[PDB]
RNA sequence: AUU
């Protein structure tokens, strides 16, 4: 009730790290690269390594900032999107995959991460045979 | 250092060495220490991990849907899982992986379980038995190189109680972490070997692994001689360092083979059940809840 | 054993 409300003004952990990294901090290691073939699927987040030839692919609990810091997760159930999952990261962000993950969202309809992907606001393209 | 085994992912150890009855020595490995060299930013048990798994696919494992995995030893001094990571990867989805080790870690298996693997019990039997597990105190070698009787008399008795007839182990050993009764228990299994993976080529490690548990002595085996066996493959047969199988993961993943899953009484195996569980086209274990859990010590 |  009161705790909560404590949360809500301080306990931010997500701008903490973006703060922490502003500072010239070092990103958080140890997040389990995977060795797969490259020519996956490419979406965010999958049940199995989908990186594309532009992608790395993660262990997804090893790239959770709450997993990793033993912090609740932020969201009613303190539910997990990336435990027991693999989160395909850009190569050029693969320093910081927590940081990436935490920095953006993914597209809730083509499942891919926006501006990192997503093509659902391009131009209409002319149909072809 | 044989060029032909540096595009496997590692070098079983041959039948012949296993009929052996060697004394048991020193082990001295002609490349000792050596590191291989990885790709990019990958660490080395998510390497081992992978070859273990691409070794374990050439096998006869059972597979069936819901699929129960249990991982002993799944932590690291990094706080993360890395074989864990790799089981998932190569396990079908919907595999049940359950991960447990002595200290907290963050993981991607379905539970986790903290704390000595004496104080996990389970009501349920496995398909498969991973351990990684290895005792600090393995590297004081304080004494003669006995047989070791710590979390190893624990996985004999989960082999012995918790794996389903037709399940399959992979146990980590090296030169002075090993157990005499973990050999004896390999020959209650269709088939078994010692595993080296190639990027850990250099060092004692082996996975112990035995395909398709038959609950019952097909060959008696001495651990003491199989152990001085393996030993003597090791100091005879040097094995390249190799990370050449890690760049090509397209067959990486288990074929889900839905392998029949019953639950016969111990009156109704006979010839026929013991032939399909040794080519792995059956398991034998009730399907109940699965239930685990990890003893909590209570103290002021 | 956690290159
Ligand atoms: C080499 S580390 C495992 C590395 C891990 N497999 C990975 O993927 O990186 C060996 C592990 O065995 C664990 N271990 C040793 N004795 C144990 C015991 N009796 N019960 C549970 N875990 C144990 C240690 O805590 C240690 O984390
Ligand atoms: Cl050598
Ligand atoms: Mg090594
Ligand atoms: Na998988
Ligand atoms: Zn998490
Ligand atoms: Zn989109």
């Amino acid at each position: 009730s009161t705790v909560l409300s404590f949360c809500a003004f301080a306990v931010d952990a997500a701008k903490a790290y973006k703060d922490y990294l502003a500072s010239g901090g070092q990103p958080i290691t140890n997040c389990v690269k995977m060795l797969c073939t490259h020519t996956g699927t490419g979406q965010a987040i999958t049940v199995t390594p989908e990186a594309n030839m532009d992608q790395e692919s993660f262990g997804g609990a090893s790239c959770c900032l709450y997993c990793r810091c033993h912090i609740d997760h932020p969201n009613p159930k303190g539910f997990c999107d990336l435990k027991g999952k693999y989160v395909q990261i850009p190569t050029t962000c693969a320093n910081d995959p927590v940081g990436f993950t935490l920095k953006n969202t993914v597209c809730t309809v083509c499942g891919m991460w926006k501006g990192y992907g997503c093509s659902c606001d391009q131009l209409r393209e002319p149909m072809l045979q | 250092s044989n060029s032909s085994q540096a595009w496997q992912p590692g070098v079983a150890m041959p039948n012949l060495y296993k009929m052996q009855r060697m004394l048991l020595e020193k082990c001295d490995l002609q490349n000792y220490g050596d590191s291989a060299t990885l790709p990019k930013g990958i660490m080395m048990n998510v390497a081992k991990y992978t070859q273990l798994c691409q070794y374990l696919n050439t096998l006869t494992l059972a597979v069936p849907y819901n699929m129960r995995v249990i991982h002993f030893g799944a932590g690291s001094d990094k706080g993360v899982a890395p074989g864990t990571a790799v089981l998932r990867q190569w396990l079908p989805t919907g595999t049940l992986l359950v991960d447990s080790d002595l200290n907290d870690f963050v993981s991607d298996a379905d539970s986790t379980l903290i704390g000595d693997c004496a104080t996990v019990h389970t009501a349920n039997k496995w398909d498969l038995i991973i351990s990684d597990m290895y005792d600090p105190k393995t590297k004081n070698v304080t004494k003669e190189n006995d047989s070791k009787e710590g979390f190893f008399t624990y996985i004999c008795g989960f082999i012995q109680q918790k794996l389903a007839l037709g399940g399959s182990v992979a146990i980590k050993i090296t030169e002075h972490s090993w157990n005499a009764d973990l050999y004896k228990l390999m020959g209650h299994f269709a088939w078994w070997t010692a595993f080296v993976t190639n990027v850990n080529a250099s060092s004692s490690e082996a996975f112990l692994i035995g395909c398709n548990y038959l609950g019952k002595p097909r060959e008696q085996i001495d651990g003491y001689v199989m152990h001085a066996n393996y030993i003597f493959w090791r100091n005879t047969n040097p094995i390249q360092l190799s990370s050449y199988s890690l760049f090509d993961m397209s067959k990486f993943p288990l074929k889900l083979r839905g392998t029949a899953v019953m639950s016969l009484k111990e009156g109704q195996i006979n010839d026929m059940i013991l032939s399909l569980l040794s080519k792995g086209r059956l398991i034998i274990r009730e399907n109940n809840r699965v239930v685990i859990s990890s003893d909590v010590l209570v103290n002021n």
